[PDB]
């Protein structure tokens, strides 16, 4: 079939009509980002010339084609460790939540670390680690896997410190020293940050807390059900594995020699021809290793771009409130919470999405005494009879007064101006 | 058929017409002993990289050695997930990471000798959270920091004909 | 470390220099226990040889083949081993030899 | 060592070049790394094979060097794009992106040249001396709930003021500091106080 681009939907545009929301929804979306690869390390001599003095002597005729591969792989490993440190180790201190979770109704028990867990990982961290997943062969032909500098429990501690700092101090812990603040007040600041007056949060605090809790629960169910959600991370792992697997199967190729087994050549032939056959094998295996190293370099460049993006997101999404559109989830950004994951990070983007909207009759300005009155912050609407001034992102109509509106010019310049009364306090 | 490695009792069921097995890498994995009808599994004997943790010759000539991904029983000795560390003392105290070994273990040079410790993420700091308590600054500082970014490389050019066939 | 970095002074850090691998302690040589010599004499010293169009084929099996006696003798004007080196013939076991 | 990054880049490039040069000393399976000796010693039919071996080896070395240069130049181009974005949003303006222009709230930046690089002096604002105050989400005056227009309510124990968030400057609560909304039966944590009317 010819694929569809999406549901068709026209917009009822007109020069005196505005659609204003009358309700909202707190949505917690998920964003997965790889941070580091597997710290591989290849033994050039043992891979090309496994346990053979003659092959090693022939190999050392090619010069530094072995040492520089090791240098490149060590650079890759150091880059991976730097990636992890960049993404996670952006908090100077290690914060902890108080024993009492008086967060204004919001429930972070599913993202805060479990005290009894074996690794201080939250429920969602456990789900992530359980949703992401021959080694003897690799570890016999000179290939080995170095351990990351930061163990997984240390990454969990870092994410717990960041989470506790965000919960108990808002964005203040990123700029300078953590300054405590009641969570409801923090959310009021976030709502002000997205152009919604802070009375909205306080009037719907219970509803907003319930919506956030339901969204976190839905995230739990989605992670527990659909593994492919973490595909990206898995994909990374798979790629690396395939690489190594290929790098091992290339040990079975003749590359033109009489046999792909070094020992057979060294046992059947004398140096004058054994060294020709071993030269063929060395050339083939060295080409395979060079190809593998180039692929590792390219993939590490990709992973370094991803890690820089993840560090930027942690800086501007968790540690602050981003005004960049769609940089922290669809909708207006309220906050974000990090979560560790195998070779990656997972952001929970809490965003504010308008839900229920109504058509109102609008006007750029109102003419009262020959002067033009514009809204200080908001928009003029009419339910059919009376003219109110509301905020743009939540229908909260209010009488028009000289405190909601400012005067500038007269009525002969604005196009679409209407007549109404501006009430004087 | 010649080679080097460790021969162990196997549980493979060779057929009467099969002499030796093979690995995915086309290297021999098991063999049939020509005199005793028993199958021997061949496993290459231990190996791994060697790293030299050094504080720098400027300050001292004492170094420690890390054998990667091997057991200390196989090589003042310390066993860590990274491998076997020789010449470094294990300290229960925790400090900032100076020379990373791996798996949360870092080595430094302190009063002298080389020590291996579990790196500290940072200073513990509990936030005095309360539902009716805010912390507001009363003073500030104007801090100037430095951020260094690379912008270009050296415009290298190679005369390929002269390099290959000077 | 100094010779892998090529500098008489090396700054602090962790550098990979070489690879540690265990060395063999004993040398094991295994072969089947067969005593009877391979009857090469009946092949090279045969009184009559078959015409080239009807070249004779003899099966050599279950015997020890001391190829040295062949390639150390001056009685042969041409000796050419393809895919094997004649010196190595004393350290190999074959499936089933045909002459 | 402060400028390590830039230095590091240089080092890396140098190493590449150095490696490339040393590859000229490798036989790559030929009989000698010196072309002239091969030409003078062997007959042309086999000297041709030897020189083919040398040409393949040196061409492979050049290809490896060029590929590594391509990857490192992609890295340096990403870095240069980041530096250009920082100069645009940091020097030419004032960014509100957290930790994009130095730790703390960003005030400005000053560029400085450097060998194959740029150095930004990030001037930022960092709160230093912090005090604990009691707080409320709103104050109830006449059954209506009053919220701060821009700031937060605080209390030094006895009286309630309204201060800006990032610098303690308490001010009496007035109908010009606070806006009215709803009533006092909704807000969770509302306190009682008097909203002075100028
Ligand atoms: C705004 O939308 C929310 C839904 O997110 C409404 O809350 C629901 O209200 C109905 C009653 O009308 C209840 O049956 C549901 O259980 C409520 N859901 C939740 C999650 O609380 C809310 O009533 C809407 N408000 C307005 C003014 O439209
Ligand atoms: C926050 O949510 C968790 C669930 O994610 C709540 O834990 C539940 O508590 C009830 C008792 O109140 C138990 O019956 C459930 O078995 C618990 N669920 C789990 C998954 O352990 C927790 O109570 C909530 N926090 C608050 C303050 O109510
Ligand atoms: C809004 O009010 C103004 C004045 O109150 C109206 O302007 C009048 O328009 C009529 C028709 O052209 C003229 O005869 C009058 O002289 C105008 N008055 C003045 C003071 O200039 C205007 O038409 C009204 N607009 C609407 C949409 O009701
Ligand atoms: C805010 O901090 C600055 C310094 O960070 C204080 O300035 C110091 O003031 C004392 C006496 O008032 C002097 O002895 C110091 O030399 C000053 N330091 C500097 C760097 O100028 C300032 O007093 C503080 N203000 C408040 C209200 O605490
Ligand atoms: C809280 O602050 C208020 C005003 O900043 C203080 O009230 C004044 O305190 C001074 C003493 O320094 C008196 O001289 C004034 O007469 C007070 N003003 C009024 C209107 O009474 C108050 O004392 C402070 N309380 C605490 C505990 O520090
Ligand atoms: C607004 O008007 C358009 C006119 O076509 C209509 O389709 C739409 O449903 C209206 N909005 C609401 C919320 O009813
Ligand atoms: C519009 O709102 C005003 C005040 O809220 C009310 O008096 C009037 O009846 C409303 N009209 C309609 C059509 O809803
Ligand atoms: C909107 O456009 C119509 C013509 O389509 C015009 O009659 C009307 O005056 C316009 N109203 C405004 C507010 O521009
Ligand atoms: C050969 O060895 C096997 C087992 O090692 C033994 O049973 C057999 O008797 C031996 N044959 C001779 C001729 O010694
Ligand atoms: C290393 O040795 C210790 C004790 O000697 C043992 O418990 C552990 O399982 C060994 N690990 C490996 C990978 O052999
Ligand atoms: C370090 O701590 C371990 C247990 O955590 C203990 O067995 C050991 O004696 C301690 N060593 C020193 C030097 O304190
Ligand atoms: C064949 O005869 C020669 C000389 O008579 C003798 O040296 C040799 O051992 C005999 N057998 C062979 C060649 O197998
Ligand atoms: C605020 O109070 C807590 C506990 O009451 C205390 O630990 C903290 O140091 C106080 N903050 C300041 C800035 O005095
Ligand atoms: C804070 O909690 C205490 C007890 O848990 C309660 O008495 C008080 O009213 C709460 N204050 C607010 C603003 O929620
Ligand atoms: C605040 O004042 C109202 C009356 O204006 C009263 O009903 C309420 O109990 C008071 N609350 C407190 C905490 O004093």
């Amino acid at each position: 079939y010819t694929m569809s681009l999406g549901a068709e939907n026209s917009v009822a545009y007109s020069n005196n009509s505005i659609a204003i929301p009358t309700n909202f929804t707190i949505s917690v979306t998920t964003e997965i980002l790889p941070v580091s690869m597997t710290k591989t390390s290849v033994d050039c001599t043992m891979y090309i010339c496994g346990d053979s003095t003659e092959c090693s002597n022939l190999l050392l005729q090619y010069g530094s084609f072995c040492t520089q591969l090791n240098r490149a792989l060590t650079g890759i490993a150091v880059e991976q460790d730097k990636n992890t440190q960049e993404v996670f180790a952006q908090v100077k201190q290690i914060y902890k939540t108080p024993p009492i979770k008086d967060f204004g109704g919001f429930n972070f028990s599913q993202i805060l670390p479990d005290p009894s867990k074996p690794s201080k990982r939250s429920f969602i961290e456990d789900l992530l680690f359980n949703k992401v997943t021959l080694i003897c062969a690799q570890k016999f032909n000179g290939l080995t896997v170095l351990p990351p500098l930061l163990t997984d429990e240390m990454i969990a501690q870092y994410t717990s410190a960041l989470l506790a700092g965000t919960i108990t101090s808002g964005w203040t812990f990123g700029a300078g020293a953590a300054l405590q603040i009641p969570f409801a007040m923090q959310m009021a600041y976030r709502f002000n940050g997205i152009g919604v007056t802070q009375n909205v949060l306080y009037e719907n605090q219970k509803l907003i807390a319930n919506q956030f809790n339901s969204a976190i629960g839905k995230i739990q169910d989605s992670l527990s059900s659909t593994a492919s959600a973490l595909g990206k991370l898995q994909d990374v792992v798979n790629q690396n594995a395939q690489a190594l697997n290929t790098l091992v199967k290339q040990l079975s190729s003749n590359f033109g020699a009489i046999s792909s087994v070094l020992n057979d050549i060294l046992s059947r032939l004398d140096p004058p021809e054994a060294e020709v056959q071993i030269d063929r094998l060395i050339t083939g295996r060295l080409q395979s290793l060079q190809t593998y190293v180039t692929q590792q370099l390219i993939r590490a460049a990709e992973i370094r771009a991803s890690a820089n993006l993840a560090a930027t997101k942690m800086s501007e999404c968790v540690l602050g409130q981003s005004k960049r559109v769609d940089f922290c989830g669809k909708g207006y950004h309220l906050m974000s919470f990090p979560q560790s994951a195998p070779h990656g990070v997972v952001f929970l983007h809490v965003t504010y999405v308008p839900a229920q909207e109504k058509n109102f009759t609008t006007a750029p300005a109102i003419c009262h005494d020959g002067k033009a009155h514009f809204p200080r912050e908001g928009v003029f609407v009419s339910n059919g009879t009376h003219w109110f001034v509301t905020q743009r992102n939540f229908y909260e109509p209010q009488i028009i007064t000289t405190d909601n509106t400012f005067v500038s010019g007269n009525c002969d310049v604005v196009i679409g101006i209407v007549n109404n009364t501006v009430y004087d306090p | 058929l010649t080679g080097t490695g460790v021969l162990t009792e196997s549980n493979k069921k060779f057929l009467p017409f099969q002499q030796f097995g093979r690995d995915i890498a086309d290297t021999t994995d098991a063999v049939r002993d020509p005199q005793t009808l028993e199958i021997l599994d061949i496993t290459p004997c231990s190996f791994g990289g060697v790293s030299v943790i050094t504080p720098g010759t400027n300050t001292s000539n004492q170094v420690a050695v890390l054998y990667q991904d091997v057991n200390c029983t196989e090589v003042n000795v310390f066993q860590t997930r990274a491998g076997c560390l020789i010449g470094a003392e294990h300290v229960n105290n925790s400090y900032e990471c100076d020379i990373p070994i791996g798996a949360g273990i870092c080595a430094s040079y302190q009063t002298q000798s080389i020590i291996a410790y579990t790196m500290s993420l940072g200073a513990e700091n509990s936030v005095a959270y309360s539902n009716n308590s805010i912390a507001i600054p009363t003073n500030f500082t104007i801090s100037v920091t430095t951020e260094i970014l690379p912008v270009s490389m050296t415009k290298t050019s190679v005369d390929c004909t002269m390099y290959i066939c000077g | 470390t100094k010779c892998t970095l090529k500098s008489f002074t090396v700054e602090k850090g962790i550098y990979q220099t070489s690879n540690f691998r265990v060395q063999p302690t004993e040398s094991i040589v295994r072969f089947p226990n067969i005593t009877n010599l391979c009857p090469f004499g009946e092949v090279f010293n045969a009184t009559r040889f078959a015409s080239v169009y009807a070249w004779n084929r003899k099966r050599i099996s279950n015997c020890v083949a001391d190829y040295s006696v062949l390639y150390n003798s001056a009685s042969f004007s041409t000796f050419k081993c393809y895919g094997v080196s004649p010196t190595k013939l004393n350290d190999l076991c074959f499936t089933n030899v045909y002459a």
